[PDB]
């Protein structure tokens, strides 16, 4: 249980494939956080993904609104 | 926060139902009911030819000694007695009722100081568990009462260096930089150039013809290396000696000037060679500075 | 089409105090203790100016909440943004970008930066996309596609020129965009000077680094400015005096140098501020203050990441 | 700070008088004086500490004074200067040391998919919205608002016309209903 990452030497969490929101701020791209239970350190995500379906004659108008 | 000697939290306490170390301090606890635990000896022999002290709980009174020739006298399993020994000689306690060792706290009001400075490296029980004391750095939680009524061993894990650091008990979500990792140097190394360059001693002590005593010869030794190992290592001369610096320190230091004179002179007026020395060796022949610094 | 360069974050830094001063030494450590919390402060102070360029990145770029992404098909109604779009075959970093990366070069550590370079040019990409295929919505609300010439003539509307004088002049339009992306290009290629601005930075931190450095190579007073040299030469009654010389010397190298990090850092993050200021209300909209988004009506920005 | 009266700084003691009390004064000069530099030296870090902490905060309180500015006392244009949407309007909530801005914002909710085009062949000539879009159902054409779908019938009164037919990149047909026949014709 040792994970040798680009800010340093890992001990003590587990590696995963998956991303998330950024936890805890660790470096050069990673982060960990407590998720039976244990310590996590992941490769952080920017965000989900989205594609705007953009053409040349398409053009999406709000038909609704929320007041925040 | 206080460095001092204490009991490393979860060490391996020994248990016993013989003559112990002291190394450097000494947790004791004892479970007792029947009351055996009496007393204490302490020392470095326990034998005589040493001084080795003595206490005892004797059922009124407290007998405590350096024991003849003392130079002190001292006097005054549901029962968990606790005790801490430590060096002058301090010993703190506490007694609690209880129902192996227990989970929980509690901290040890002092009780006796003797201002002996004895030597200790050994000790025995005279009729219970035997812990060894560290240096830790602690975190003590003193209460509203002024009692400790927890603490943390600032040496235990991640977390409790954590908890130092902040001097908290508790710690928030985060990443906290507590310490700072060196890789140790494993071993020195020491190295220079070749030992080449000797002082030819090998002109003054290897010589075929020494010369007379008022008229003494004189040569040089200077820009070399001079080995000091082999005239105060080799037991062929019958007398080594130095007025100014320690003999076996000259493979050290080093000097503007060597001078090396030699002559032949009786056995008994040998003596004479010497700073501060009167004869007519020592006079009428070679002086020696009252201070002089070399070596005969 | 001008363009602006403001500095985001500095080097994040840290220094161990105690093998700055009394470099793996044990006389010159207890003699330290003396002196207090001195060490651990200058600790807390760089390890908040780190915590501070963390957050400044995080600022500037981190402003879109989705990454969106530009569609296969680029008929942006003649536009051509290929040159700050990422190129899919490099660091996938745009062909601007890729200029500016390359046209910008003891107890000491220097941490690395959360946000990887690579992150950062997803970010922008990100941006550009959602500014490309959305317009200003994205910033908004939910992005909502609009064909890029109609989104253009929405901007010349915002400036208060009429929209047919758009859809008119589309070609020449395209084309003056196109020729101008060119130029910024060859400005940025043949000239260096351009990116003093970050440049500077990094100089500073550089020497200010050097200087603390060199400072290990002064006496302050003492017979030596080697600690180990005043330690075997002398008896500890004197040696003592010595490396308190030392020790006081050193310190106050440190303590110089936190201040200057200190006061650079708050204009570092000054410059952050702006920065991300100018990303909302420039490049996730329209703005109508003058001359806060380039000389001229400000029609649209594109953000492009550098050092 | 108060910590820092706690370290000898090289003197026999961190405490004064016992300096004072255990030494005449040739001596507890010497002594006293190693206290007063450390203690002024802490003195000046707390002090240049709080000057530029002083500073960050005063940029913070600009910054709140602006927003209550532009932000509470009238309606914002600045992107998310006030809040993530299109800013309506802003409440100021008192906190201790500072200040707490409730930004009513609006955000476009429930989105469709529409045909579009720029502008809009009727004999010849190219019209385009007066302030709208032209949106497309699929079969038939309306000129909307923005930001909200609200469609209504194109007529000479959404639109202006300008140039012909032969210039715009995308240009569609239909209609231009003109309201002021029929009332020529009845
Ligand atoms: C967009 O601009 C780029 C300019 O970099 C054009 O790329 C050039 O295209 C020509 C012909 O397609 C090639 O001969 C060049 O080698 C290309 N250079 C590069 C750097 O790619 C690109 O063609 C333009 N887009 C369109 C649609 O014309
Ligand atoms: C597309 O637009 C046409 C406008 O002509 C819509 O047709 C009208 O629809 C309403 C309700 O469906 C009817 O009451 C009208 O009589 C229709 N008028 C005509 C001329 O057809 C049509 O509904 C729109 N499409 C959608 C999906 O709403
Ligand atoms: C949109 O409407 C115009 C009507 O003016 C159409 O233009 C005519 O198109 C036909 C065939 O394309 C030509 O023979 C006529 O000469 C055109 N007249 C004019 C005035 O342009 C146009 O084709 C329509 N658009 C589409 C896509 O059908
Ligand atoms: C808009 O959303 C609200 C809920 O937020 C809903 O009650 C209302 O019916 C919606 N309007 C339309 C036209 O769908
Ligand atoms: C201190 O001891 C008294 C008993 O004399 C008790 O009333 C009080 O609660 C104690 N204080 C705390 C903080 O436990
Ligand atoms: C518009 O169509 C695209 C694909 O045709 C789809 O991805 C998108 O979700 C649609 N928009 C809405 C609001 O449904
Ligand atoms: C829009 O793109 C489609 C691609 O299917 C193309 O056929 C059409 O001609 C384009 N329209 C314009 C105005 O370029």
């Amino acid at each position: 249980n040792v994970f040798q990452t680009r800010a340093g030497c890992l001990i003590g969490a587990e590696h995963v494939n998956n991303s998330y929101e950024c936890d805890i701020p660790i470096g050069a791209g990673i982060c960990a956080s407590y998720q039976s239970q244990s310590i996590i350190a992941y490769t952080m995500s920017l965000g989900a993904e989205n594609s705007v379906a953009y053409s040349n004659n398409s053009i999406a108008i709000p038909t609704n609104f929320t007041i925040s | 926060s206080t460095q001092d000697l204490f009991l490393p939290f979860f060490s391996n306490v020994t248990w016993f139902h013989p003559v112990l170390p002291f190394n450097d301090g000494v947790y004791f606890a004892s479970t007792e009911k029947s009351n055996i635990i009496r007393g204490w000896i302490f020392g470095t022999t326990l034998d005589s030819k040493t001084q080795s002290l003595l206490i005892v709980n004797n059922a009124t009174n407290v007998v405590i000694k350096v024991c003849n020739n003392c130079t002190f006298e001292y006097v005054s399993f549901k029962n968990l007695r606790e005790f801490v020994f430590k060096n002058y000689f301090k010993i703190y306690s506490k007694h609690t009722p209880i129902n192996d060792l227990p989970q929980g706290f509690s901290a040890l009001e002092p009780l006796v100081d003797l201002p002996i400075g004895i030597n200790i490296t050994r000790f025995q029980t005279l009729l219970y568990y035997v812990g060894y004391l560290q240096p830790r750095t602690f975190l003590l939680k003193y209460n509203e009462n002024g009692t400790i009524t927890d603490a943390v061993d600032c040496a235990l894990d991640p977390l409790s260096e954590t908890k130092c650091t902040l001097k908290s008990f508790t710690v928030e979500k985060g990443i906290y930089q507590t310490s700072n990792f060196r890789v140790q140097p494993t071993e020195s190394i020491v190295r220079f150039p070749n030992i080449t360059n000797l002082c030819p001693f090998g002109e003054v002590f290897n010589a075929t013809r020494f010369a007379s005593v008022y008229a003494w010869n004189r040569k040089r030794i200077s820009n070399c290396v001079a080995d000091y190992s082999v005239l105060y290592n080799s037991a062929s001369f019958s007398t080594f000696k130095c007025y100014g610096v320690s003999p076996t320190k000259l493979n050290d230091l080093c000097f503007t000037n060597v001078y090396a004179d030699s002559f032949v002179i009786r056995g008994d007026e040998v003596r004479q060679i010497a700073p501060g020395q009167t004869g007519k060796i020592a006079d009428y022949n070679y002086k020696l500075p009252d201070d002089f610094t070399g070596c005969v | 089409v001008t363009t602006e360069i403001l500095p985001v974050s500095m080097t994040k830094t840290s220094v161990d105090c105690t093998m700055y001063i009394c470099g793996d030494s044990t006389e010159c450590s207890n003699l330290l203790l003396q002196y207090g919390s001195f060490c651990t402060q200058l600790n807390r102070a760089l390890t908040g100016i780190a915590v501070e360029q963390d957050k400044n990145t995080q600022e500037v770029f981190a402003q879109v909440k989705q990454i969106y992404k530009t569609p296969p098909i680029k008929d942006f109604g003649g536009f051509n943004f290929s040159q700050i779009l990422p190129d899919p075959s490099k660091s996938k970093r745009s062909f601007i970008e890729d200029l500016l990366f390359n046209k910008v070069t003891n107890g000491l550590t220097v941490l690395p930066p959360l946000l990887t370079d690579e992150m950062i040019a997803q970010y922008t990409s990100a941006l550009l996309a959602g500014t490309i295929t959305s317009g200003w919505t994205f910033g908004a609300g939910p992005a909502l596609q609009i064909p890029f010439a109609m989104q253009m003539a929405y901007r010349f509307n915002g400036i208060g020129v009429t929209q047919n004088v758009l859809y008119e002049n589309q070609k020449l339009i395209a084309n003056q965009f196109n020729s101008a992306i060119g130029k910024i290009q060859d400005s940025l290629s043949s000239t260096p000077s351009a990116l003093g601005k970050l440049q500077d930075v990094v100089n500073q931190n550089a020497q200010a680094l050097n200087t603390l450095v060199k400072q290990l190579s002064s006496n302050f007073g003492a017979i030596s400015s080697v600690l180990n040299d005043i330690l075997s030469r002398l008896d500890k009654p004197e040696a003592e005096v010595q490396i308190d010389r030392l020790i006081t010397g050193r310190l106050q190298s440190l303590q110089t140098y936190v201040t200057q990090q200190l006061i650079r850092a708050a204009e570092i993050r000054a410059s952050a501020n702006l920065a991300a200021t100018k990303m909302s209300e420039c490049v996730l909209g329209q703005s109508k203050r003058v001359d806060f988004c380039g000389k001229g009506y400000h029609l649209m920005s594109f953000p492009q990441s550098a050092p | 700070l108060v910590k820092q009266l706690s370290s000898n700084f090289g003197a026999i003691s961190s405490v004064l008088n016992d300096i004072l009390s255990r030494l005449d004064k040739p001596e507890a000069e010497v002594q006293i004086d190693r206290l007063i530099t450390g203690r002024l030296q802490s003195l000046q870090t707390y002090v240049t500490q709080q000057l530029i902490r002083a500073a960050e905060i005063r940029a913070s309180a600009n910054l709140a004074a602006t927003k209550m500015s532009e932000c509470v006392l009238g309606q914002s244009k600045r992107v998310d200067f006030c809040g993530k949407g299109y800013h309506l309007m802003s409440f100021p909530q008192s906190a201790p040391h500072g200040v707490v801005f409730l930004h009513v914002t609006y955000v476009p909710a429930q989105e469709k998919n529409f045909t579009t085009a720029p502008a809009i062949c009727h004999d010849g000539k190219a019209h385009f919205p007066r302030e709208g879009v032209f949106v497309s159902n699929g079969t038939h054409w309306f000129v909307t608002q923005r930001n909200f779908y609200e469609p209504q019938i194109i007529t000479t009164d959404n639109t202006f016309v300008s140039g012909n037919c032969d210039v715009v990149i995308g240009i569609v047909n239909n209609t231009v209903y003109d309201p002021l026949q029929p009332e020529l014709d009845s």
